[PDB]
RNA sequence: CAAUAGUUUAAAGAGCAACGUUAAUAAACCGGAAAACUUUUAACUGCACUGUGCAGUUGCAGGCAAAGCAAUGUUCAGCUAAAAAAA
């Protein structure tokens, strides 16, 4: 007449961490951002889980981008050959070459810009997404020196030395 | 994002150099931009084909606003430019100083794919 | 805690402008260096006590660039000799928490609430802080935990000198 | 202080202080001190310092409201406080 | 509020044994039913109960045509069957869910009752979804997961709004405001006329005017499920949900899907049956081109040449 | 509000925004009263609280760390300190 209920199991004896996905240099955690409330320890306000879940995702995207693809650490002022796939013109390839000019390193969604000169319509400017899989390769060619962010800009503004080549290939 | 009204510079051999925009056509909201047909009235020209105060239509080639893309990239120029057309939609020259952006791999513009220097694609 | 607000840094405005805003802090953020326990409004004493603990954080560090960092804030020369030698001795183990903040109630003339600012460790104190290392039980799960986690946890207050110190000392003498 | 006041006067006539209750309690004008204030375009206003009386009256077992208030202690400091010895060893275990 | 109490009368002694009979008769009920877990045949009118979930925020990703989709992420922590409606006792058929949890001292004691006596977890929301027939009621304590949907789906989401506060009529009802020069005064945000003169001679009601913005009740339709990831309680759904980050969101098959369609996607009925546990993660296909309008002339052209 | 553009130096992968993103062409959607039903010893402040508390004691947007910086880790601060012995 006396029904007993379940316990759950531990999965990891003796271990103290779940084994999360987290960057190399960042303390491990001690739960899972999914796990219910009330199998936790300690419970947490929902709000500041559902932040740690999204970071979770984050890094889990970024491993599998990183064993597909191996790109080098580039800076802002270095030349750059980037090989693209254009899906308008039937996923054709193509090189460009033109200077990077802002590179922003916010993980998954890290992104920089890149400018070139032509000979008669002058300047033109990208924006690329880093971890886009139209992208397939990235190597560094040259630099261009550049005293500070006000110079850079008005080398920009005026076009003059930055036809490294005239038209794209392939 | 062109509004109306706004100035733009010829990029065609017809002798035409500056155009206003002064209408539309169809439903395209508050402001075109590239790929799109306009109407405009010339304010310098240097020709016999074409002479200031003539009205003509003219497709948006290049501009500085962002143009995007369906993979989350876009592109910029440092111009707004255009290239006349006749009322059969053809150009009224034959060389255009240009890069030809993903805008005009579509079908109806064959004769600009072909008279055109430069091509993105 | 705290409150945290939307402009830079998140501190509080104090009801004036960021270049009056700063010379006040300051100025009591010397004050309570040299006398140990400040009365104060609760606004003014909430940023004093969040300004504070930053302060003693760069007396610890004992490098010349935190001292020039520090020498833009302290307005005497008695009151920062003090931060950097006693003030860095006394706080060697405690990991933050080095001033804390008890209500009093309302003023007289205008009803605004009060409170008194104080260090947590010395002669005087108003209470007794807890020990800036916790004691571990010999036969407790606590101690088995952080063997797991934290191998070099600290159970006891160190010496001044440790013994890699000490040891190349007598070597070379 | 007007009921510290009243109280006092109900001891001397030997009433007790733990059985009394707040029955009548009003208020009554006072002398004024009158006075102008200038205002804009040449207009004047008024200035007026106002005074008041206060009459308290307390009697035994009348009639009174159920309310009561909650009481706490206040903050300890000091050596009465001994927040310092809790033990913390016991929250890491299951 | 409510209005005042009515007034109440002792029955006569004549009439008082009489009512009392017959209104116990009716307060009468039989035994409680006893739903059964078991698949059924899906109906050309036949609805199914949603979930109680909680919003985490946005990402975006790429898919297989290489296109940016921005995703929004729901958590499923744990949603229970808590009770049954019937109609010999309320006159319709219900299904109640309830999700999250709350230590018991944190609660009112009328709350906690009702889970203490069925032996369930004392849960933060409470939602009711209305059924068809008996016979779609579901046992209490069944657990509805992420396995109740099928990718590639579309589905309904209600929530609470962001609150804003006290806002004008420029940010609250996009009015136009009035001229920044050329003799203004003091009326730059200002909402200008309010009505006429003696005809009509007042102000309608629900006339647009400053005040709060934010805190309200919105749906939102047709949106698509990208991705499920049944043994986390995950759902990835393309658009923007209404609420911040930590809202509790209603999440119901779409009504903009016709019966054919629910046949197509061979949604579980009643719901799920297994354990979710050992179920792989999808992403949804689409048999289309992005990129068609590059190939055949598809777009908008208001010109015809010649 | 993931990304893109603008904006704050006690700064920033902050917050708010559209020039940006998603959805709608319906017996759909939204608001207040209330029958009936259910639960209760018939309920009733508060986290600096003039943003939000979907945070009430291993609770926390403070402090501290090698850390993505309202996240992860954490021995300190404040609100609110705990235990029969033995078998
Ligand atoms: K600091
Ligand atoms: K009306
Ligand atoms: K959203
Ligand atoms: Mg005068
Ligand atoms: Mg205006
Ligand atoms: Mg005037
Ligand atoms: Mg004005
Ligand atoms: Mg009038
Ligand atoms: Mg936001
Ligand atoms: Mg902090």
């Amino acid at each position: 007449e006396v029904i007993i209920p379940t316990i759950p199991k531990y999965a990891n004896p003796y271990k103290l961490t779940p084994g999360v996905s987290q960057r190399l240099r960042t303390p491990k955690a001690l739960y899972e951002p999914w796990c219910p409330s009330r199998l936790l320890l300690k419970k947490r306000n929902v709000r500041a889980r559902m932040q740690f879940l999204l970071d979770v995702l984050e890094t889990e995207k970024e491993v599998e981008f990183q064993k597909q693809r191996n790109y080098p650490d580039f800076k802002v002022g270095d030349v750059l050959d980037v090989t693209m796939v254009a899906a308008e013109n039937e996923r054709k390839t193509y090189v460009h070459r033109g200077l990077c000019i802002q590179k922003r390193d916010r993980g998954y969604g890290s992104s920089f810009k890149l400018y070139c000169v032509f000979s008669d319509s002058g300047g033109f400017i990208q924006h690329l997404p880093l971890c886009m899989p139209d992208i397939l390769d990235i190597k560094i060619v040259g630099q261009v020196d550049y005293k500070d962010e006000e110079d850079l800009k008005e080398l920009v503004e005026s076009e003059s030395r930055e036809c490294k080549f005239l038209d794209k290939v392939l | 994002m062109l509004p109306n009204y706004s100035f733009l510079k010829v990029v065609d051999n017809s002798g035409a150099k500056l155009v206003k925009i002064i209408g539309f056509y169809g439903h395209p909201g508050k402001a075109v931009g590239v790929g799109e047909v306009v109407k405009v009235a010339i304010k310098e020209a240097k020709g016999e084909k074409v002479s200031a105060g003539e009205m003509k239509k003219a497709v948006i080639v290049e501009q500085k606003f962002p143009v995007f893309r369906p993979n989350g990239s876009h592109f910029r120029h440092l111009r707004n430019s255009c290239v006349l057309l006749s009322e059969k939609g053809q150009p009224l020259g034959n060389k255009v100083r240009a890069l030809l952006t993903y805008e005009f791999i579509k079908p109806r513009w064959s004769k600009l794919r072909t008279i055109t220097t430069k091509k993105l694609f | 805690t705290v409150k945290r607000f939307l402009r830079p840094g998140g501190w509080n405005r104090l009801n004036r402008p960021v270049k009056e805003r700063l010379a006040l802090i300051k100025n009591m953020a010397t004050q309570l260096v040299e006398k140990e326990r400040i009365r104060t409004t609760l606004s003014k004493a909430k940023n004093l006590q969040r300004y504070g603990d930053k302060l003693i954080t760069l007396g610890k560090a004992g490098t010349r660039e935190s001292w020039l960092k520090a020498n833009d804030i302290v307005r005497t020369d008695r009151e920062l000799h003090k931060l950097f030698t006693t003030l860095a001795l006394r706080y060697k183990d405690r990991q933050g928490g080095y001033v804390r903040l008890i209500r009093a109630g309302f003023r007289r003339g205008d009803a605004a609430p009060v409170a008194i600012v104080e260090l947590v460790d010395r002669e005087g104190e108003l209470r007794q802080a807890r020990p800036a290392v916790t004691p571990v039980p010999k036969f407790s799960v606590m101690r088995w935990v952080k063997q797991q986690l934290d191998p070099k946890f600290i159970s006891e207050p160190a010496p001044l000198l440790p013994p890699l110190v000490r040891d190349y000392l007598k070597e070379q003498n | 202080e007007g009921l510290e006041h009243a109280r006092k006067d109900a001891e001397e006539k030997g009433l007790d202080p733990k059985k009394l209750v707040v029955s009548t309690v009003y208020t009554a004008k006072g002398k004024y001190l009158r006075g102008f204030q200038p205002m804009g375009k040449g207009f004047a206003g008024r200035k007026t310092t106002r005074k008041t009386h206060l009459r308290i009256v307390l009697r035994e077992n009348a009639s009174v409201l159920p309310f009561a208030a909650q009481v706490v202690s206040p903050s300890r400091v000091g050596g009465a406080s001994q927040k310092h010895l809790r033990d913390i060893s016991v929250r890491y275990t299951v | 509020g409510y209005r005042p109490a009515k007034p109440v009368y002792p029955l006569p002694d004549s009439i008082a044994s009489l009512v009392e009979d017959k209104i116990a008769e009716l307060k009468k009920f039989g035994p409680t039913p006893e739903p059964a877990l078991e698949p059924l045949p899906l109906t050309p009118d036949s609805v199914r109960v949603g979930c109680i979930t909680v919003k985490a925020g946005m990402t975006h990703e790429w898919d297989e045509h290489g296109v940016m989709i921005p995703l929004t992420v729901l958590w499923i922590d744990e949603c229970q069957v808590v009770g049954l409606k019937y109609f010999e006792k309320n006159g319709y058929y219900a299904v109640q869910l309830g999700a999250g949890c709350v230590k018991q001292h944190t609660v009112l004691p009328q709350i906690a009752g009702y889970y203490l006596k069925h032996d369930l977890p004392i849960k933060r929301e409470m939602k009711e979804y209305q059924v068809s027939s008996p016979e779609a009621l579901l046992p209490v304590g069944t657990h509805i997961t992420a396995a109740h949907f099928v990718v590639g789906q579309q589905v309904d989401v209600t929530g609470y709004t962001t609150d804003k506060g006290f806002q004008g009529v420029m940010k609250r009802w996009g009015f136009k405001g009035m001229p920044a020069s050329h003799g203004v005064s003091l009326s730059h945000r200002k909402p200008g006329a309010t009505g006429g003169r003696q005809d009509p001679g007042k102000i309608w009601k629900e006339k647009k005017l400053p005040g709060h913005m934010g805190d309200e009740k919105r749906t939102q339709l047709g949106l698509e499920l990208y991705k499920v990831d049944p043994k986390r309680n995950l759902l990835y759904v393309k658009g923007a949900v209404p609420g911040p980050r930590g809202a509790s969101i209603l999440v119901r098959d779409s009504n903009r899907m016709d019966y054919e369609e629910r046949v197509a996607l061979n949604l579980p009925y009643p719901t799920f049956i297994g354990s979710p546990d050992e179920l792989p993660v999808l992403v949804r296909k689409s048999d289309k081109d992005p990129y068609l309008m590059y190939k055949k002339e598809i777009d908008y052209f208001p010109i015809k040449w010649k």
